[PDB]
């Protein structure tokens, strides 16, 4: 799609390979199918389905779509930078002292039985 | 048992369809070197078997499609169904 | 290419629709897209206080004493056992009022939730047991990190995995 | 012509974002 | 057995609790004795047990001795003897400002009684003295007992606006045609678990709705009929001799 | 679920209260409605409204096929032999009761109420046959027998003068938690050969048995 | 009213019979935290 | 006149009370004008004391401390502890989480037209530099950025018998050893069945004022 090239133009990336637009459009189709599918399930849920209790009539307001998307981003879609979590977590790590030692001009390795000894693997 | 299975991989009587060179490349990619030949043939074998399983899934799901009791083509519906029945995810292609 | 691209886009009749999308959308009171306000507004407790233009039914006034009580519980991971009903109920009321609902949880929710929980954890530990031994052993942290490297679809990311990669301490310390 | 370049300033948005915030920290 | 539904003449609980007190050596828990004696009958079969534990020997535990005294002091309050109520408290209480205010209150001058309660709590509140869990249910409840004996009904209006319970329904109610709609729904939040007091609020607003024609007559006859039968059940739970 | 309680007795064990039987009733109903959902969807994707046996046997598509074929035609193994050999016995009509459960399945005659109690609003333009009703009877019976096996397994894995009022004829084996653990166990996810997409994120899938 | 820890230990004593005794301070805390996160997300 | 030091902040910045005084008498915990008291509740004050045995202000003081004090009360704090077995004081400082909290409570007003990610970012480029005009940017020569003095080493050698040898540090934990730490009056409990065991002074001291 030419409009996908137009959207590429926003990020200064005019060097595509022409498989990307097919692929990303396929992707968005898949994604929105799933989205407005489970939103339709939730529109059914407000319409109180089981093995025969009532009908199924579709409106699909925006709230249902919002629900169907928040569930997806519950386990996907790299969220806002979780800075505070990382700050406190890293303060918990950044708490116990350095070793304050001298291996005296070499490399200090972990002890063997934590080192690997990359021999030819064998039974 | 198990020990027969590495009695057998060594000699030419059982040499997986996947050539030794290609599996060596894919061992190396994902980071494994060893101067044994058994293990590489073995991962070859397991992969051969897994693809055979999706093969039979495709065969039967094609056999259901019409006339239970211009040649055969393993299309996107057959694949959509078998890959789905696995854990392989949804294939929702499109046009326009 | 850019000029020719825009000309070809005008070749389609959607040049008019393209010409109209110049404004700033979200014609609402707002949809902020920043980070810090998302965080803060997703950190303080909320309060479901209600209007009353003509009549707002419910027959049970909204309170935020419940939210404070919910955030004050001796939640799990301090204690050594999965929470018994009462703790979980006290925590839920807090969350329901804090999201903007009203009415008391009805004592069947807690039990189905415990059920799903213990099912979850049995799955996880079965995975780790499938790691360590093929067919007298004793299990460690590293095996669980291994199996949460293999199978991460089990746990939802966030909060704990980052915390998991900040507890792997070395032997002497 | 350039009118469409000047117009193409959409600034799209999502609907909802997640915020990684556990129970313990807050 | 649901309500262990005897609730009849010399029944099982009365004959079991009065058989315990005739044998020394067993010492049934005091808030169970208070519950069994009040709910079924045999009030005086319960004071035989809650005085046997208090006097005589000591039980060699402060937390069994203080839970006995609280179980005793709401038996005396239920049977409305105050002279044994106010004499068990000041035998027990530890401050000086509450041994003064309890004794200015069973005499009956309620102006020097309330001053010695607000001067009792400021002996606390970062005071060094520990003051107990009970003796703090005496300060904050007999400040509001004397402040409603003295008829200060505008001060404890704004007090009961904040907590919110039957004390708001009692003082703001009687001290109903124009403010009926806030009063009616606030009754029905507390009209469950009914008592002989709460039916008088339910009946009276059904009577001043009949005055404005909002409520029909017949309903006040049914509301007075099913309310008297609850007043009957509280009379039958009391001892035989009229005190 | 009187038939299920009889079927539960047929497997091995006795004395379920109403709780476990109503729960098992819900279980079987859910399994079966899911089966018919999938089979109807597949047929209509082939382009036919009538529900058929070829789809449904392939819907199971597993060692689940040999036993089902035998049931239609009429209309490891050492253990199932050894346990039955241990059972061999008589009196108070010992072998007699065994037969009851075999010929009291929903497919025996009561096909109508079995059709109606489960979902039937689906496929309003068509209506399936009684052959599939018998089939479902087979599947429901096998599901009840399996569930009971796992419940007993987990139960076992957990490990003065008489006052004459205790009858010494009452036992309490089976309850909600046992069946729940068993039905977790049976949802062994897939053989795990169907969840090999090991390193990723996200998941969803339905399952049977 | 009514006359008034063995939940996890029962969640794990019934998984295996060859010991496999987990350790607190390293493993158990992880699991409790996971459970907490699960309940919070679900009820939200 | 650089003053971004640790011990000097306590030595010089002294003899004035913008502080928060603590109070201890071996059973309760208190600070400031507190009507209430805190007992040994390890859910809270041990989280505090963990930080205060170090020199970090916890992240959470800031917003209440800000809305309370309009000035002469911030930048850092010192805490006034005094026992009843003396008086003692010791200093606490930021951690970059306190600083990020100093940006949060600024977000409860003007959430729109505020260019949060821009303005509240660039704010730190000025603040962080301004807090710290004492950095130690001074090199020193290794054996690696000059010549003629490259040293010798003898750990990564080649024995004639054995293949090669390396340097690998030394724990005390062996194999098949103990893994880690452990997995962690009923007469009175029977004698206390059905026991189930200053706000009304606050609402009357206002009316006695009126």
């Amino acid at each position: 799609v030419r409009l996908l090239h137009l959207i590429f133009a926003t990020q200064n990336i005019y060097s595509y390979q022409d498989h990307v637009p097919l692929q990303l459009m396929d992707f968005a189709y898949r994604y929105t199918t799933g989205t407005l599918q489970d939103a339709t399930i939730y529109s059914d849920h407000a319409h109180a389905s089981n093995a025969g209790n009532a009908g199924t009539n579709a409106q699909l307001t925006t709230e249902d779509i919002r629900l169907a998307i928040a569930a997806r981003t519950n386990y996907q879609f790299k969220p806002v930078p979780p800075k505070e979590l990382l700050l406190e977590l890293a303060a918990e790590r950044n708490k116990k002292p350095l070793p304050a030692v001298i291996p005296t001009w070499g490399i200090r390795l972990p002890p063997e039985k934590y080192c690997l000894t990359g021999k030819d693997w064998v039974l | 048992t198990l020990e027969e299975i590495l009695e057998m991989m060594e000699d030419e009587e059982f040499t997986p369809i996947i050539p030794d060179a290609v599996t060596d490349y894919y061992l190396a990619k994902n980071g494994f070197e060893t101067s044994d030949i058994k293990i590489k043939r073995i991962l070859a074998l397991a992969t051969q078997k897994f693809i055979s399983d999706i093969a039979q899934d495709a065969y039967e799901y094609s056999r259901i499609r019409s006339s239970s009791s211009n040649k055969v083509v393993l299309t996107m519906d057959d694949l959509r169904s078998a890959l789905g029945e696995y854990g392989i995810n949804v294939k929702r292609p499109n046009f326009y | 290419y850019e000029r020719l691209k825009r000309d070809i886009l005008a070749l389609p009749v959607r040049e008019r629709r393209r010409i109209k999308a110049i404004t700033r959308e979200s014609g609402k009171k707002g949809m902020v897209n920043s980070v810090i306000t998302q965080t803060r507004q997703a950190l303080i407790p909320k309060v479901p206080v209600v209007t009353r233009p003509t009549n707002v039914p419910g027959n049970s006034v909204q309170w935020a004493q419940d939210v404070i009580h919910g955030f004050q519980a001796l939640l799990a991971s301090e204690i050594y056992e999965l929470p018994e009903m009462d703790n979980l109920r006290t925590r839920m009321t807090g969350i329901s009022r804090e999201h903007g609902l009203i009415g008391p949880v009805d004592d069947s929710v807690i039990e189905i939730m415990l059920i799903g929980l213990e099912q979850h954890l049995k799955g996880i530990v079965e995975a780790a047991i499938d790691i360590v031994k093929y067919r007298r052993h004793t299990l460690t942290i590293e095996d669980m990190y291994d199996t949460l490297e293999q199978y991460p679809y089990l746990v939802e990311p966030g909060g704990t995995l980052l915390r998991l990669q900040s507890v792997m301490l070395h032997d002497e310390d | 012509h350039q009118v469409l370049d000047g117009v193409a300033k959409s600034y799209p948005l999502p609907l909802e974002r997640k915020v990684i915030m556990p129970a313990r920290s807050r | 057995y649901h309500i262990r539904q005897q609730d009849a003449r010399p029944n099982v609980i009365k004959s079991l609790l009065d058989g315990v007190g005739k044998c020394p050596g067993l010492h049934l828990p005091p808030h169970l004795v208070k519950y069994l004696g009040s709910n079924y009958n045999a009030w005086y079969g319960a004071i035989k047990l809650l005085e046997e534990l208090s006097e005589g020997q000591g039980i060699d535990n402060q937390k069994i001795s203080d839970a006995n005294q609280d179980a005793l002091l709401e038996v005396y309050m239920s049977l409305q003897e105050d002279d044994m109520f106010y004499g068990t408290w000041r035998r027990r209480a530890k401050y000086f400002e509450t041994n003064a205010a309890l004794s200015y209150e069973q005499i009956g001058i309620w102006d020097k009684a309330l001053q010695l309660y607000e001067a009792a709590q400021i002996k606390a509140r970062s005071g060094v003295f520990p003051f107990g869990e009970s003796e703090y249910s005496l300060w904050e409840d007999h400040w509001i007992y004397c402040a409603e004996k003295l008829q200060h009904w505008e001060i404890l209006t704004e007090l009961a606006k904040h907590e919110g319970f039957t004390d708001l329904l009692l003082e703001c109610g009687w001290r109903w045609i124009a403010d009926r709609e806030p009063l009616e729904q606030s009754v029905k939040t507390v009209m469950d678990i009914p008592t002989p007091r709460r039916q008088i609020f339910q009946t009276f607003l059904a009577l001043q709705g009949f005055s404005q024609q909002k409520d029909t007559l017949q309903d006040v006859s049914r509301l007075c009929d099913e309310g008297i039968q609850l007043t009957l059940r509280k009379w039958n739970a009391l001892p035989q001799r009229v005190t | 679920m009187e038939i299920q309680q009889m079927m539960f007795v047929s497997g091995e064990t006795n004395d379920p209260p109403v709780e476990t039987t109503s729960l098992i009733e819900d279980i079987v109903r859910s399994q079966v409605v899911e089966i018919v959902l999938h089979s109807s969807q597949t047929a209509l994707s082939r382009g036919t409204k009538s529900i058929v046996p070829e789809d449904v046997i392939f819907l199971i598509r597993h060692d689940k096929a040999k036993v089902n074929r035998l049931r239609t035609y009429l209309s490891s193994l050492k253990r199932l032999k050894t346990n039955d050999e241990r059972t061999k016995n008589m009196t108070k009509e010992e072998y007699v009761h065994w037969s009851e459960c075999r010929q009291a399945s929903f497919t025996f005659r009561k096909a109508k109420r079995f059709r109606e109690w489960c979902g039937l609003s689906h496929l309003a333009e068509s209506r399936p046959s009684d052959d599939v009703i018998d089939i479902l009877g087979f599947l429901t019976f096998e599901m009840v027998c399996s569930i009971t096996e796992e419940a007993l397994i987990v139960k076992m894995l957990e490990e003065r003068k008489h006052l004459f009022d205790g009858p010494d004829k009452d036992v309490r084996p089976i309850t909600s938690g046992h069946v729940l653990e068993a039905w977790r166990r049976l949802q062994k996810r897939n053989v795990e050969k169907k969840a090999i997409r090991n390193f990723q994120g996200g998941k969803l899938r339905s399952r049977v048995q | 009213s009514q006359p008034s820890l063995k939940e996890l230990l029962r969640n794990v004593g019934a998984d295996e019979g060859d010991g496999e005794t987990v350790i607190d301070g390293d493993v158990e805390e992880l699991l409790l935290d996971l459970a907490d996160e699960f309940v919070t997300s679900v009820t939200s | 006149k650089f003053a971004e030091t640790s011990e000097e902040i306590l030595h010089k910045y002294e003899k004035f009370p913008p502080s928060l005084t603590f109070h201890i008498h071996e059973n309760h915990y208190r600070f400031g004008d507190q009507d209430g008291v805190i007992p040994k509740n390890s859910s809270v004050i041990k989280a505090f004391l963990e930080y205060v045995a170090r020199e970090e202000i916890p992240p959470a003081l800031i917003e209440v401390t800000k809305d309370a004090g309009v000035q002469l009360y911030e930048g850092c704090i010192i805490l006034r502890i005094y026992d009843h077995r003396k008086t003692y004081t010791t200093i606490l400082r930021p951690t970059q989480l306190s600083l990020y909290a100093d940006l949060l409570y600024q977000t409860d007003y003007l959430q729109v037209r505020f260019t949060d990610s821009l303005s509240l970012n660039i704010e730190t480029e000025i603040l962080t530099a301004s807090k710290r005009n004492l950095d130690l940017s001074v090199p020193l020569n290794p054996h690696r950025a000059t010549a003629n003095l490259k040293p010798e080493v003898k750990y990564p050698y080649y024995d004639p018998e054995t293949d090669t040898v390396v340097h690998e540090h030394r724990p005390d934990a062996r194999g098949n050893m103990v893994n880690a730490d452990t997995v962690d009056s009923d007469y009175e409990r029977l004698m206390l069945l059905l026991s189930d065991r200053f706000m009304r002074l606050r609402f009357v001291e206002a009316w006695r004022k009126k």
